[PDB]
């Protein structure tokens, strides 16, 4: 109901090739020509040169099972650095007497 | 390092891009479909040509990875259909003629008409307008006007034009390494890389005729008992031992003897099952006619549908200011995107129909999940067949009793099964021996076995000796009987009705032996069984991945075509029909002529 648009939408990418697999918590941005052979490529789309990036395909009529999800990620880290961050509180009622 | 991984990452790319392509190809003939307007008529062609042309670009880089050195099986198959180059392997002077004559034969049969003889002024196209006349016409005049005029302008018209269609595609197979253009399609069946499941182009000749053998006993039975019947109207051009005219077959091409069962009701005291009726009186919409054959589905264990299938759906053509075609089609375009564009009233025949139309959505969910290369039916025979054995299911008398449609108290006996299994004899029996007839035909021509002056000569020779129909006017070979079939003019496989009577019979007789249904075939129902629908979603989730004949041992348990169970479900129609035949004559022969006695 936000992302899709009539028309598609081609901003949101995607990288397809990789010569390995991503170490954890690891973020490539490198939009260099992905080669697959030993054909060389510098740069120029052709046999065996592929570019990696592609589109998501974003309309309200595809299905719902691949209708694109929004997916926030929080990482829970403890280090040895000095506890702040904490769950929320309860206040109760004061009495005296 | 190897051909196996730059053949794997073509194909990791080239399942994404075409499948963008190819959803807003079908996009734009969607809203051209439902409306029509000069804005929907140019996306279509624009989008049309788009995807067209992308295959054709990467088929230059499809045929740069040899298959030899390719040990997947997963891998070959989907560079087989990349390997080859369509259209581009003719020269350019052939390739753009090609889409001239069948942009011209299609033309031409959209446009054609016949005017009548008894009034000039008024001229009805063939479809709808000759189509329907023809099908409740009684008149032995009016019928001939119809059927003899419509080769005349069409046929004699449409014979260069076939002249030259044949010259054209034989020149693509030749450069595919193909013996004619009809091993072109042929090709479709062919099966290799599996040691013991190869299956050769050729041997779908022989499968065809070996088949069809077994169903000359039961076709003469059938054709004996609509030639007593229509007898008493015509003695004289209607031989006992002869053979039925050509235009009483109820239709142009005499493709369904369907529209011939309201004279051949062999009891006429007794009631039909309608759900027509039934139907007004509940006051349903259609809304709720998909909404109870998605509950079929349900029961038999298969995924229901997604919200936007109910939503998307086009139930009705809101007059002429937004025009829609009514001919019932499921449109698959992607990413699961599922649409149908029908026309639904209430009728008993497009309740039939919704389970047919949802028969082929459902059937595109369990394969949904193979790459865009991987996502189709095993054959051109499975797309169809799928969607026919839910329809009958849901004709069962045991089916309408469970919704409420017909009513509890309804007799069932031998006298109105007998009815109802001479219904679907029409439409099944009657297309099997016409669709071995034409399709063999076609491939004979093609080899060249057949001379140019010959086409006519041998097509209703050898037409007395599979249907046993003769002509009532002679033709020479200036008129061509296939030019004007839809099918053959716009280039549709036209082998793909012969394979789907056997393959959906198969299914039948499978599904009932594993929910352990008792008695005869015609009166198993599928519903609230779910034992069958688990082992029947093995293979629709395959595709054409894996051959055919591997996927179709996993149900049936057989490696090939059958007729087995085409004598069984129609086993109790075939005793019957022997008992009525002993007081005439059981077969036909080739020597009678209506104009030579």
């Amino acid at each position: 109901n936000l992302d899709s648009k009539v028309g598609g939408n081609y901003n949101y990418l995607y990288r397809l090739f990789r010569k390995s697999n991503l170490k954890p918590f690891e973020r490539d941005i490198s939009t260099e020509i992905y080669q697959a052979g030993s054909t060389p490529c510098n740069g120029v789309k052709g046999f065996n040169c592929y570019f990696p990036l592609q589109s998501y395909g974003f309309q309200p009529t595809y299905g719902v099972g691949y209708q694109p999800y929004r997916v926030v990620v929080l990482s829970f880290e403890l280090l040895h650095a000095p506890a702040t961050v904490c769950g929320p509180k309860k206040s109760t009622n004061l009495v005296k007497n | 390092s190897t051909i196996e991984e730059q053949a794997k990452t073509f194909l990791d790319k080239f399942n994404h891009e075409a499948e963008d392509l190819f959803y807003q190809s079908s996009l734009a003939s969607w809203n051209y479909n439902t409306n029509i307007t000069e804005e929907n008529v140019q996306n279509m062609n624009n989008a049309g040509d788009k995807w067209s042309a992308f295959l054709k670009e990467q088929s230059t880089l499809a045929q740069m990875y040899p298959l030899q050195e390719i040990q997947n099986l997963t891998v070959k198959l989907q560079l087989q259909a990349l390997q080859q180059n369509g259209s581009s392997v003719l020269s350019e002077d052939k390739s753009k003629r090609l889409n001239t004559i069948l942009n011209t034969m299609s033309t031409i049969y959209s446009t054609g008409k016949v005017c009548n003889p008894d009034n000039p002024q008024e001229c009805l196209l063939l479809e709808p307008g000759l189509n329907e006349i023809m099908a409740n016409s009684l008149d032995y005049n009016e019928r001939l006007w119809a059927w003899e005029s419509w080769r005349s302008e069409v046929g004699k018209q449409l014979r260069p034009l076939y002249e030259e269609y044949v010259v054209l595609k034989n020149e693509m197979a030749r450069a595919n390494h193909y013996e004619d253009y009809g091993d072109y399609w042929r090709g479709d069946y062919e099966v290799n890389g599996v040691d013991g499941y190869d299956y050769s182009r050729g041997q779908l000749i022989e499968d065809v005729e070996h088949t069809f053998e077994e169903i000359k006993p039961l076709y003469e039975h059938l054709h004996a008992y609509v030639r007593a019947k229509l007898m008493n109207a015509y003695p004289s051009y209607i031989s006992p031992i002869g053979c039925l005219p050509a235009h009483l077959l109820g239709d142009m091409w005499g493709r369904f003897w369907t529209n011939l069962y309201s004279l051949t009701v062999p009891f006429g005291q007794k009631p039909n099952i309608d759900v027509t009726d039934a139907m007004v009186d509940q006051a349903w919409d259609a809304q709720r006619i998909f909404k109870e054959a998605e509950k079929f589905f349900v029961s038999v264990g298969l995924p229901n549908m997604t919200q936007g299938f109910w939503e998307n759906s086009m139930l009705t053509d809101p007059g002429n200011v937004q025009k829609a075609v009514c001919h019932p089609t499921a449109w698959d375009l992607g990413k699961g995107d599922f649409r149908i564009l029908m026309c639904t009233k209430v009728t008993m025949d497009d309740f039939l129909t919704a389970h047919h139309e949802m028969g082929h959505i459902q059937y595109d969910m369990a394969y949904a999940a193979q790459p865009f290369l991987l996502r189709n039916g095993a054959n051109e025979g499975f797309h169809e067949a799928v969607g026919e054995i839910m329809s009958l299911s849901a004709a069962t008398p045991k089916h309408l009793k469970s919704i409420g449609l017909l009513s509890p108290d309804f007799q069932e006996d031998n006298e109105t099964e007998i009815n109802f299994l001479l219904k679907q004899a029409l439409t099944i029996v009657g297309t099997l021996p016409f669709t071995y007839m034409l399709e063999k035909w076609r491939w004979m021509v093609f080899k060249g076995e057949i001379p140019k002056d010959q086409w006519m000569k041998k097509w209703w020779e050898m037409k007395r000796e599979i249907v046993g129909v003769v002509e009532p006017v002679p033709h020479d070979e200036t008129y061509c009987d296939p030019a004007s079939l839809f099918h053959v003019s716009n280039d549709y496989s036209f082998i793909r009705y012969y394979t789907r009577t056997l393959y959906q019979f198969q299914f039948q007789e499978a599904l009932c032996q594993a929910a352990k249904h008792e008695g005869p075939l015609h009166k198993c129902d599928i519903s609230n069984s779910t034992e069958a629908g688990q082992k029947l979603f093995n293979m629709l989730r395959l595709g054409k991945s894996e051959p055919w004949t591997l996927a179709l041992e996993n149900v049936v348990g057989a490696k090939n075509m059958n007729v087995r169970p085409l004598l069984n479900y129609f086993e109790p129609l075939f005793t019957w029909l022997k008992d009525q035949n002993k007081n005439s004559f059981v077969g036909w022969s080739t020597d009678w002529s209506p104009y030579a006695d």
